[PDB]
């Protein structure tokens, strides 16, 4: 019942196909012997049994890895990959993410990313009635809830920035939310979501642009250029 | 399929692409057109007199027998194409390369890639609270500074007055970006529109491409925490200097106290003297390691006025 | 305030109506992305050229009947507007050591005006140079590009043709439905006399090239049938491509 | 009117001050373009995972000491937040077959909070599977990516390490200037037991993989030194990256 040692047979084609270089027979049959093994060369093959003191030699990768480690990694040259050139299918009828991100941060916005798990005493304000996905072994009390929207993180970044004396912040965020439902692959429905928050003045201090804080129509026109005039327009209704 | 070697190939972060600036022009609301690259010598010499053209033997007609000298020929042909088809408010731009005659060039003409454009018509397109005001030079320069000097430098960019015999002397400029003629912006001459019959006030903006084709890779710095305060200054100047020695010399005085400079209201009503004006110059003064209290603010507001009396004016008494 | 200060909900929101590109511009960028994800990088250059860039480098060589059938725009004797976008790749093959591959978009000029030929139309000349590629590796890439630019609706047939700067030549000629076959693009392997007066040995190297018309491709793709309408630039035609 | 109706010339023009991306977002898209021009296409998936996606498919296999040192966020017994972005490539290798590669960006979670480790940091796990590639073709690509993400200022040294899902392993560990060497990324060839419980034969196929940290790369690139400042999201810090 002592831990027995296998007969880890190592050939030439596998070592050559994994390394790439051509380490000579005279050196690869000395690397194992100086490492501690008992090596018997076998006419383009090697049968070397394991030593006693090492518990990480069972398979041929565990025998080529030590050979490459003794030979060194800096004593192996560089070559680029040899591969075929298949195009891979596209579509014209789809839409990329970076296009909408590029239009959104060129309409005046800015992309942040926040913590993906939030406070259960504040996230239940924004979504009461829906049960949250709680969290065993949290970090503190204030991060123990998988988010059900992006608003419980965005209305914390806004309150962060407005406490350092700048009340014009137009940030948005794109991540994926977690809502519980007993229909998905695991027990929660996960969608990718695109969100945001605007506040402050429309225009800054300018010589004829007046000082009126924003109302709903400006955000509706901002979201029109996202949904309409990009993917789909003509069959929208509010 | 072929058998290749996956060499990555070099790139660069501190430069631009054409498609990025074009996608920005589509965000601001501009159509992209492509015109004929050889134009009419009759209404080509009416835009650039003095500089001779590169004529063309064996033409197609007399109407197309001259190479470009700028991009303002096919564009002001497209505008009067569209405006004659009962269709107004055309905003277009077009990127192509022009042909200027020289002598110390490669084949006798030097060629630059050029980015150009045309804005005209109504500004806001008849909206329920936004009033009816046709466009002007400040709108063009504001929508252009986002194009040039956001995805590029905005380090030092000076607007001055340099004449050109194709546009107005006052409502036109000459963008620099550190001592080089790089652009021409502004409304065309009001007697140029007597020919071609371009109904309504148009505007044009040309730009030399491969000198603004390198951005800067940013570098971090330590950021403070303490708040700041808003100080109001209304310097009284005669109606001679626009903004060259008002909004620019304020920043150079003190490298640890003044950040930010705004303007929100001109003053040429009845209280100011005639021929003089007051520009409201707000500031947000802050310190990089500590805060700023009421003692050190009075040093840096007065030091900028001490540096302002070399422009024959000072602050107002109100 | 809550049940009183309500507004209208479906009035149109304030914005500026964004505008789209040009159709040949969209097709140039689409094929540029299609070939950029194979590793082809673009290359550009001038539009005016001497004879040594445009005709005498592609092994024409000057007494050939290709100096009147191209319908060139001459200036005096050693100046012409660019008739085919190939000097942009000759000036790249000359300078740097092989093996690198490039594509190039740009404007060509031909003295032909009708209701079927504008004097300017955009061409797209590819180029690839490396060891051991052949006609099999030309069909297996142009078939792939046609199957990706279309959505596998149409059939191809490689037929022979003759361009002076590439031999052995071809033509790809996809299947239409209104007629019988519309000829879309042409290709072929690079002639060794093109390689030998540049600095590449044609005993060990090889390669091919391909040149397609962007306006016929865009017309066949988005259904437009009047080729002169592309360059009169009407907004009422151009607004649907947004 | 001409010499009278003039305006001020250098007043600031009216616009809306455009805003920039996030630094890890810019670095993710930059490395996405760097690998997209080699033909790698991205792949995405969920952030919650059972054990058969996250641990028992990468040949851990469960009594190993990799189920406490990963500092996972558990839910009950067969649910955990994703500790390393590899299920997105296992669910791709399982379905189709067998000579194509992919990369994947995404969010991982580790129960570690200090002034040097946020609980969330973006990782980028590559993957490539095709016939006859080796460690030579791993160095010759990661050296190339480091030389292109930097601008040839720094030196590398491949040293050995141990990740359970890839053997023989490595570590690349570029040269800093403030200390001696900063460890940037790790790589290695795919273990055959990872291939055999997916549907690929490891007797004829091969491949490698690599996983790099995006926030340490972005910190070392743009000079930032405080790792917790990335996710407090201050505009006065974020405005310079525009």
């Amino acid at each position: 019942t002592l831990p027995k040692r296998a007969t880890i047979t190592l050939r030439r084609s596998k070592l050559d196909r994994l390394i790439g270089h051509h380490i000579a027979d005279e050196q690869v049959s000395d690397i194992l012997r100086r490492l501690g093994c008992e090596v018997t060369e076998g006419q383009d093959e090697w049968k070397a049994v394991a030593p006693t003191w090492r518990f990480d030699m069972e398979i041929e990768e565990d025998l080529v890895e030590e050979v490459a480690r003794v030979y060194g990694y800096n004593n192996i040259p560089d070559e680029p990959i040899q591969a075929g050139l298949i195009m891979g299918t596209h579509r014209e009828a789809d839409l990329s993410l970076k296009r909408v991100k590029t239009m959104l941060n060129d309409k005046g916005y800015q992309e942040v990313i926040t913590y993906s798990f939030v406070d259960p005493k504040v996230q239940q304000l924004i979504h009461p009635g829906a049960e949250a996905l709680l969290l065993p072994n949290p970090i503190s009390v204030e991060m123990s809830a998988m988010r059900l929207s992006l608003w419980s993180g965005l209305l914390a970044t806004v309150v962060y920035n407005q406490n350092r004396q700048q009340n014009r912040v137009r940030i948005f965020e794109t991540g994926l939310r977690f809502v519980p439902d007993t229909q998905a692959n695991l027990g929660i429905r996960q969608d990718l979501m695109l969100a945001g928050v605007i506040c402050g003045n429309r225009y800054d201090e300018h010589w004829n642009l007046a000082k009126e804080t924003v109302d709903f129509y400006d955000l509706k026109g901002d979201l029109e250029a996202v949904l309409d005039l990009t993917g789909k327009l003509g069959d929208i209704q509010f | 399929p072929i058998q290749a070697g996956l060499i990555m190939g070099t790139h660069r972060e501190a430069d631009l692409s054409l498609k990025r600036v074009k996608t920005m022009l589509n965000d601001k609301g501009y159509q992209e057109v492509i015109t004929y690259s050889f134009v009419d010598p009759k209404v080509q010499q009416l835009i650039h007199p003095g500089a001779e053209a590169l004529l063309l033997p064996n033409p197609i007609s007399v109407e197309m027998s001259a190479m470009r000298l700028s991009l303002w020929s096919g564009l002001l042909a497209t505008v009067v194409y569209n405006q004659n088809r009962q269709q107004n408010r055309v905003r277009i731009f077009e990127t192509g390369l022009r042909f200027v005659p020289d002598t110390q060039a490669n084949l006798g003409i030097r060629q630059d890639l050029m980015l150009a454009g045309v804005i005209c018509g109504n500004r806001y397109d008849e909206h329920w609270n936004l009033a009816k005001e046709t466009v002007d030079f400040y709108d063009l320069k504001g929508d252009l500074e986002a194009v040039l000097d956001l995805t590029g430098k905005l380090g030092d960019i000076q607007f001055k007055a340099e004449m050109n015999p194709a546009l107005h002397p006052g409502q036109s400029a000459a963008i620099y970006l550190k001592d080089e003629r790089i652009g021409f912006i502004g409304v065309v001459h009001p007697e140029l529109e007597r020919k071609l019959d371009l109904n309504g006030r148009t505007l044009v903006f040309e730009l030399e491409w491969n000198k603004l084709a390198d951005r800067i890779v940013p570098q971090a710095r330590e950021i403070s925490r303490f708040p700041a305060n808003r100080r109001d200054i209304a310097v009284v100047v005669a109606e001679n200097v626009p903004a060259a020695d008002i909004l620019s010399e304020c920043k150079k005085v003190g490298v640890n106290q003044v950040v930010g400079v705004n303007l929100f209201d001109v003053y040429r009503g009845k209280g100011v003297a005639e021929g003089y004006k007051s520009l409201a110059i707000s500031l947000i003064l802050q310190d990089t390691n500590r805060t700023l209290e009421e003692e050190e603010i009075a040093a840096t507001v007065a030091k900028c006025v001490e540096a302002l009396k070399e422009r024959f004016q000072a602050s107002l008494r109100d | 305030r809550l049940a009183a200060e309500t507004i209208d909900i479906s009035l149109p929101g304030r914005r500026i109506e964004n505008g789209g590109l040009h159709p040949v511009t969209r097709t140039i960028d689409r094929i540029e992305s299609f070939f950029g994800e194979l590793g082809f990088t673009v290359a550009t250059g001038p539009e005016i050229e001497d004879d040594y860039h445009n005709f005498d480098a592609l092994n024409i060589p000057g007494h050939h009947p290709a100096r009147a059938d191209h319908d060139t725009f001459w200036f005096d004797a050693t100046r012409l507007l660019r008739t085919q976008t190939s000097g942009v790749q000759i000036r790249t093959m000359k300078a740097q050591q092989p093996p690198i591959r490039i594509i190039a978009p740009g404007r060509v000029y031909r003295n032909d005006y009708d209701q079927t030929h504008t004097p300017m139309f955009h061409q797209m000349e590819g180029l690839i140079v490396d060891t051991n590629i052949s006609f099999t590796n030309l069909k297996g890439t142009l078939h792939d590009f046609l199957r990706n630019f279309f959505e596998e609706d149409l059939q191809i047939r490689f037929r022979p043709s003759y361009f002076p700067f590439t031999e052995p030549s071809a033509e790809v000629d996809v299947m239409g439905k209104n007629g019988k076959w519309l000829e879309v693009l042409g290709c072929g392997m690079v002639h060794p006399n093109v390689l030998r007066n540049v600095g590449i040995d044609p005993e060990i190297y090889s390669g091919f090239a391909f040149g397609m018309g962007m306006e016929r491709l865009t017309m066949l793709r988005y259904g437009v049938t009047d080729l002169r309408s592309f360059f009169e630039n009407d907004l009422r035609f151009l607004k649907q491509f947004k």
